[PDB]
Parts: structure tokens; C-alpha cells; sequence
RNA sequence: GAGCCGGUAGCGGGCGUGGAUCCCUGGAUGUCCGAAUGGGGGAACCCGGCCGGCGGGAACGCCGGUCACCGCGCUUUUGCGCGGGGGGAACCUGGGGAACUGAAACAUCUCAGUACCCAGAGGAGAGGAAAGAGAAAUCGACUCCCUGAGUAGCGGCGAGCGAAAGGGGACCAGCCUAAACCGUCCGGCUUGUCCGGGCGGGGUCGUGGGGCCCUCGGACACCGAAUCCCCAGCCUAGCCGAAGCUGUUGGGAAGCAGCGCCAGAGAGGGUGAAAGCCCCGUAGGCGAAAGGUGGGGGGAUAGGUGAGGGUACCCGAGUACCCCGUGGUUCGUGGAGCCAUGGGGGAAUCUGGGCGGACCACCGCCUAAGGCUAAGUACUCCGGGUGACCGAUAGCGCACCAGUACCGUGAGGGAAAGGUGAAAAGAACCCCGGGAGGGGAGUGAAAUAGAGCCUGAAACCGUGGGCUUACAAGCAGUCACGGCC
RNA sequence: GCGAAUGCCGGCAUGAGUAACGAUAAAGAGGGUGAGAAUCCCUCUCGCCGUAAGCCCAAGGGUUCCUACGCAAUGGUCGUCAGCGUAGGGUUAGGCGGGACCUAAGGUGAAGCCGAAAGGCGUAGCCGAAGGGCAGCCGGUUAAUAUUCCGGCCCUUCCCGC
RNA sequence: GCCUCUAAGCACAACCUGCGGGAACCCGUACCGCAAACCGACACAGGUGGGCGGGUGCAAGAGCACUCAGGCGCGCGGGAG
């Protein structure tokens, strides 16, 4: 989903902020999932981490670029 | 470093000997001094304008502080 | 960095009773202040953080043939509700 | 036989080997060239686990070792591997050219 | 270029030629400790003051940004704006600085200015245009290699120690700065006319600079990075890249046999047993990128150098020089010079002043008591290549979860352990046992290649067989003969 | 190129199946479990402790503690038992303790004095202790922890308000 | 901690005192632990800091003897002698 890469690029302020916050939370969800479905979940976890990692890398890009 | 000189450096070294001559008057000397030593100067002061001192060492000292006597 | 997330629920046996009527036992970020716990718990869960207790426990004996190791640090903490609300799903569960 | 390989999924021959009857090959590693010709293995008489019929044994065996499989078999079997004169915009296509030829052409087959 | 989610294969889930795994250059936070520096503290943990936020708000508690010490110069006001420090295997410079041992004792001496403690620069530091060398009216920075001699010589002249100039070679540039005198000057003192500190001219190379009078006189020289842009070298990723097939004993064939071939690349390794032509991106060769580094060649930026006589002298050092205590020197007490300083005396401005010849008259030499830098020898952490170098008790002790297991209070010490096979095909299942483990079947070319399982030989311990033995004295044996087999 | 250096490294024999099995506080019987139990589990006889072989605080040690399975290595043989193997589960405190405070010896050290350098010394300030100071105790409750959990009764400090 | 004044605010929003509302974090606790779990290279008869020490008997009492509780019977047995 380098496409997600794009959406990332797109957002920015309290935007990217709240977006990453929520998503991270979703990953919490995952963590709890640690003992349920799990099977197709694997990705959701590794990746999800990765993706929020993206969000982050971005905020750095964005506001650091700013100041 | 807490006593080189101030009006330059005079803080150190030296190995010192001794024997008992008779060279150019009779025979060989006599030597048996593998000894080691100190060897140094001294300290003092005056005033910028009520408030001063110095520190310093001996000679380079004396004419030096004089130098600051000029200003 | 500032991801509020700081837990993995306690599903141990005795841990249960509490899920049954008031105190829910969880595993928390090793170091998550008690007020920290009130924050995470209360905020993420829409709960009534009353008495949050905390304990840590490192691991031990796990052998790998020619050499061995002993696991990291499992951090325990337990917080109780107020009326009996929240964590529902979780509790019916474990 | 290093980060660099020969035939890919592809299909080819067995020179000094124990089959020669080359064909479709399972997979190829990258450094440990190791590749599978889907042409000769065993059974391992298996675990005896319901992994296989509760009463069981192992089936498809084919870890294709030796590197005496004579890569690529265009309308010509035993051949080496070429390169490009580009001829077209950014033309790698190190496709295989030796007497007969074959490049894996994305069409009619792999 | 088409496979991969690390050494782990296994489970349970996946991603990618609408350049996935990975290779490099740059990214981003990057927990806590550690020079640690906001405070404290048995480091890898507990405390705090300010603006920010969120939450149940205040009390509380996180993320954030923050806030040691230092000397450094600046707005000397209220002080904001730079630097260091902590490292680093061997290498380097300076500080300080040792016994053994030798002298077949051992005190001058030798080991040595060595080992060791230290501070400090680096990437190299070291040294570096001459008060030099040297006696022919002669050389001309420094450094390093050979030579110069192991002579000149130093010395209980005992053990020993032990130059230099010149020759050969590598490498080759020189520039500065107070130096009152100028003036500018601003600050001063107190004012006219000293000193202070900024800009010059001067800004001493082999000596003059300057000030006053006339010859002046109108374009090539770049550093010690001047400095800037370049082909920028590599850093890691690159890629092509010559010619063989049949047969054939064979578990194997790359071998024995038939023919065909490559080649400015018969360097090696890998391919089931020994291929130039099967694999290798190698020598054959070419290859390569916008990032990180310049010796070159080139430019430009070129700071800054670059003329002539004359004329009363003003113009690089506080210490030269002398005497006593010592270091350096091939100099150990000395006829002993020079250089370097601890101590007391205590000058000179180019007729100045030391240097050669203790010293004296001469001649000859150089111009000190400030400053800066290339290059040629150093060293090995780290990369690459190579060996009448090692093969697992030698190699680094370290061939692989060895600086750790383990001894020690600590400083500190410091092991062992490598190999099944061609590839897992490594052991279904039947049989005794609680188990191991033992017998079968399949492995298979072998399993007396079976899982520390290649080769696995000596000591030692076992089962079986032949001979031999209970009136025998002898480490041993071994010469003869005879019974046995 | 080595018997041979009380040599080095490693194996390996040797008294030798002898010496001992770590305290003269004693065991013996009966069922139970196992594949096998003098040597494990209950039960019944007996002895040894008790002012210790007591129970508790701390120190140090840190896994183990429990629960299930399990022994071939380990307990000086035994073992089906373990403080042994695998796994899983297990100590929570506004009022206990320590720090969110205090000071000693002493250490550090902004100043200051002082060493060839590495430093020595050192006010104040700080570190520094079951020495000071400080707000609960009792009954119940698990395999396991509890003045922490639960309940009962009694307080503590600091914040907002009134 | 009680008080006692400066800074200085306080003094109109400081301290003493009520009641109500509200907050109060960090590290510890399992078990051994006079010891086969700590200090001796060992399930070593050595050592190791405070705490009534239950009863009875004896002039006295943590000496003594039996015992209270609660703790054991030592980790190789049998066997003659």
C-alpha cells in the first residue's frame, strides 16, 4: 500500500495526529487479539505497526520540514 | 600547575652528582653521586589600585612586575 | 511516541475472580505510573479507575542446549471499576 | 551458485544426473542455488501422524541438488545465457539466446 | 531480476515483476546508562524548578522542550553568540622516570632515556631557511634510506659505549610577525610633545627598514586549504563476457573411448570420483550513479610578494654575556667548546653581536634572546592481495551462541568443543522393555558411512580357539633338543 | 624423527570391588501407589528435640514456591521421592519498609589554599544509618501471596471550596 | 514542632481553625534463612546479628531431667557378633 504512503503524504496537522493515534489504538485492539483469530491477523499486526510507523515518519517529515 | 613562574616558566628537574677533584693539580677525580634534585625561585605582590597581589617568581619577576609598574 | 497504548490483559486463573466482579487484572507497560494506569485505563476504556495496584515479575529458567537464558520482565498491574462496568467483552471472555 | 542464478521457475535438462528427462522445476534459492525439478525424491516413510493419513508416510519428495541441470532448453537444449543490444527503450530482457532461444516470454507460458 | 518475511527449517499467517528479498547513500525518531553536564546516585536509577499539552480538574502522572562545569572573546551593560571535554590496537612529542642482568663482586659505568605513570596533537605527529655546516676564498631548510666508522672518539680508558661533515638516494616553497619611525588614530596621562591599543608603510631570507633629495615607474607568482567548479578515485550496488555433444565401466562420471571447439580470458573454486568448452558475473575486457573524499590540470577568484643612489641615526625580543649547580653531546669529570637552564651578577641596534680554533692577536661564518606550513621515513584498528606459513594438542589461546564457561575480593586468569552423507533420503511399521535400548523392514553403493555417526589406529577391558601348568625358584631370556598343533 | 627432562596434554590401568556412605536422636508393623519401591504416600506402635533440632525480624541467596506431568543426569546405590526435568501459574501497601525529609563518622566538593603533571588539601552546600523523624489494627479470605486482598472498626498528608 | 520577628507581602486574600468535595506517585512482599536454600569448591558434626523462651521439679534461674506446643528419627540397609 505505498498508496497508503500517498494518503500519508496527504494528511498533516491534528489530522495525521488523530489519525495515527486512533490507528495505533486499533493495533492495541490487535494486541488483545493475541489469543483469538490470530491466523489471518498476523499481517494486521506486523503491517499495522509498519503503517503507523509510516504516519510517524511523516509527521516528522511534515513539521520538521516546517520548522 | 601551581608554581611555574608567571613572568614565564621556571618550575623543574635535575640529576646531581659529586666526587672529590685533584684533577689538574694531581690525579683523577672521584665520582659517586647518582643523586636527584629540586632547584627553584620565589613569590610577592603590589597593587592594581587598592586590591592586587602578584604570585610570580624571582628575577623575570622583579623586572617584570616593574613592567606592570609602567602599566 | 505518545501512543497511549500500554497494555496486554491478565488472563491468569485467579486474575479471573476480579473480572467476575470488580477488579480486572492486566499487564501493563513495565513502568506505567499508577496515575499513568488511571489515564490509560480510564481514557481508552471509558471506565471508573478505582484502586490500581501494581507488581512486576521478571522471568527465569529456559534452556537452549549448550547455553541458556531466562525471559524478560512481565509487568503486572490490576485496577478496579466503580459500578461493574466496562471490559465486558473481555471478561465474559477470560 | 551465489546470489546469482540460472533458470527460474523455468524448465530444463539433466546432463550428468539421474533423470535427464528435464521439465518444470519447483523452486530455486538465490545463494544456495538449490532447486527442485519435480523429478525424483522419496517418501520418508513419515511420522506416522494424522498429519498424513492418520496411518501414514511422506509423499512428494524433491529437493533438487546437483548443478548439472543443463539450464534453458529453447528449440535448443544445452545452452548458455546471453544479454542485450537493447534494440528497444531500456532493454534488459537478458532473455536467453543460444541457437534456439527462449526468454521466458511473459506469454503462452510463464 | 523476478523471489522473500534474518542464524530456524516447524507451526500458524503472508508480499511482490502496476522494478518484491537484498545491495549502497542519504533519511527519521532513535528506551536507559556512559564524557553526562539540570540535581542527586552503590552507572544502565530516584529527584526537581519554566512554556506546552492531556486527564478525574487542583494535588498527580507521562511525552515534549528545557535548565551542569569549563576557559574561551564579544553588547565591561542584563551579558546573548562561539570552543573543550570522552574516546581509540600500534605510531608520535614533551613531562617523570626503575631494578634486575653486565662489568664472572660492586659502588662511577652498563642495561637507558629502555619498562612503567602522565599530558597532549594527529592521522601522523617530529623537525623545518642558518648567531648553520666548513676550512677549498665552499656549501647552503627540515625529514627519511644507504654510507660515512664501528672509525673520530667517550671510559674503575675496564664492560662497554660509540658521532658528524661530505658522497649516494627520496623529497624539494617559501612566507611571516614587536620590531616607534611614519603617520592614522581613538584611549589616555594631564595636555602640548609618555604610554596604551587598533590600520597601515615597515610589516628585515640569506639583511637591512625607515625618514629627506633626484633615477623610479605604466600587465604574468601562486600558496601552507587562499578559494571555487570541474573530469570529481573510491565508497556498495555492474555487466557482458569464447568452445563440445555421443559413448562408456559406473550409486557417481567432468574420468577410458569417438569425434567437434574456445582463446590478448589453461588464475581458482563450485558441479555426487581428477572439465579451458558443466557451474564462476575471473583474469578478456569493458563497467558503471545525482550523494562522500583532491594529489593532477585547468582556469578564475591573485592575500601577497616583485626596482636606484644619498644622507648625522632612530628601528625582533625580558637574559645575551659572565660565575656556581646540572641536562644535552660519541664528553662519565674532565686543557673540554657549543646548545639547554636553577641559582647571583647583569650589554649591546648591522664598527651591533655569538659562531670555528680553553684561550689571545688574526681570518673566515652567521646573523639568534617571537611566529607558519606542505612533501619524502612512522604505525597498524580497519579493507585487498600474496606465502620451499599452520592444519585442527602449530596456528591469534579464539574455525564458531572462548574472553565465555569456571577460579578469584579485586586487580586479575583464562579452557575446551571442528567433519554422518551425494543429497536427509537420518529412520514409518512389526517385535522384548517402565525406559532406554536391542532384533526385524525400508536407507543404500556403505551404515563395522548410522546421528558427536569419516579416517576412528596405542593403553587398557572383554567372548572364543591352539599350545602350556600345581616339588616350583627366573626381570629376563634366549642356545639345544624333544612332546604338541 | 626423541623411553626417557618428579616434563606438557589426554586418555588409561592401580591397590580394589578393600577404605568410607559425613555425627550412637532407634526403629518396627500394617494398607496405598508404581514397572520396581528398607529407601515414596496414609495409618498404627517407639525414640530424639523443646529452651532447641523453638516459631519471627533481618542478612545474604535469588530462584524457587505452588500445580501437573517426568528421571535416563543429580541426591554419596536406592526411588516410581526432590530443594532434580518441562510447562503453566504465583508476592499488589495514603496509613509496613526504603526514597520522595534530618544529621554523624566520612565522602564529595561552588570558594580558598597548596604538586612536574596524575594531585593533595577543603568552607559552604549535597550524599551519607532499624541514629533522628513519620499517618492502623484485627478477623476472614487462594495452589500460592496478604497490618497490601475482603470485611469490620481508626487515622494521615496535600489540593478546591465554602 | 512550638513559637519570633525580616523579604515582605500579608492584610483583603497570608497563617489557625471547621465541614464538604477532591487527590496522594517510585522501588519492595513468593519461600530458605540459626540453615542441606546464607559464609566453607559438597544435602560439609566450623560460623553467622536482635526477639518469651510452655510446663513440672530443684533455694535462685534460658544449668539441669521429662516433657508444651511445633520440630525431627540425620539418607545406604540385613547380618552375625
Amino acid at each position: 500500500m505505498r498508496k497508503q504512503l500517498e494518503e500519508a503524504r496527504k494528511l498533516s496537522p491534528v489530522e495525521l495526529e488523530k489519525l495515527v493515534r486512533e490507528k495505533k489504538r486499533e493495533l492495541m485492539e490487535l494486541r488483545f487479539q493475541a489469543s483469538i483469530g490470530q491466523l489471518s491477523q498476523n499481517h494486521k499486526i506486523r503491517d499495522l505497526k509498519r503503517q503507523i510507523a509510516r504516519l510517524l515518519t511523516v509527521l516528522n517529515e511534515k513539521r520538521r520540514q516546517n520548522a | 600547575m601551581k608554581e611555574g613562574i608567571h613572568p614565564k616558566l621556571v618550575p623543574a628537574r635535575i640529576i646531581c652528582g659529586c666526587g672529590n677533584v685533584i684533577e689538574t693539580y694531581s690525579t683523577k677525580p672521584e665520582i659517586y653521586v647518582e643523586v636527584c634534585s629540586k632547584c627553584h625561585p620565589f613569590y610577592t605582590g603590589q597593587q592594581r589600585f587598592v586590591d592586587t597581589e602578584g604570585r610570580v617568581e624571582r628575577f623575570q619577576r622583579r623586572y617584570g612586575d616593574s613592567y606592570r609598574k609602567g602599566r | 511516541t505518545a501512543y497511549d497504548v500500554i497494555l496486554a490483559p491478565v488472563l491468569s486463573e485467579k486474575a479471573y475472580a476480579g473480572f467476575a466482579e470488580g477488579k480486572y487484572t492486566f499487564w501493563v507497560h513495565p513502568k506505567a505510573t499508577k496515575t499513568e494506569i488511571k489515564n490509560a485505563v480510564e481514557t481508552a476504556f471509558k471506565v471508573k479507575v478505582v484502586k490500581v495496584n501494581t507488581l512486576h515479575v521478571r522471568g527465569k529458567k529456559k534452556r537452549l542446549g549448550r547455553y541458556l537464558g531466562k525471559r524478560p520482565d512481565r509487568k503486572k498491574a490490576i485496577v478496579q471499576v466503580a459500578p461493574g462496568q466496562k471490559i465486558e467483552a473481555l471478561e465474559g471472555l477470560i | 551458485m551465489r546470489v546469482k542464478m540460472h533458470v527460474k521457475k523455468g524448465d530444463t535438462v539433466l546432463v550428468a544426473s539421474g533423470k535427464y528427462k528435464g521439465r518444470v522445476g519447483k523452486v530455486k534459492e538465490v545463494l544456495p542455488k538449490k532447486y527442485a525439478v519435480i523429478v525424483e525424491g522419496v517418501n520418508i516413510v513419515k511420522k506416522a501422524v494424522r498429519v498424513s493419513p492418520k496411518y501414514p508416510q511422506g509423499g512428494f519428495i524433491e529437493k533438487e541438488a546437483p548443478l548439472h541441470a543443463s539450464k534453458v532448453r529453447p528449440i535448443c537444449p544445452a545452452c548458455g545465457k546471453p544479454t542485450r543490444v537493447r534494440k528497444k527503450f531500456l532493454e534488459n530482457g537478458k532473455k536467453i539466446r543460444v541457437c534456439a532461444k527462449c526468454g521466458g516470454a511473459l506469454d503462452t507460458e510463464e
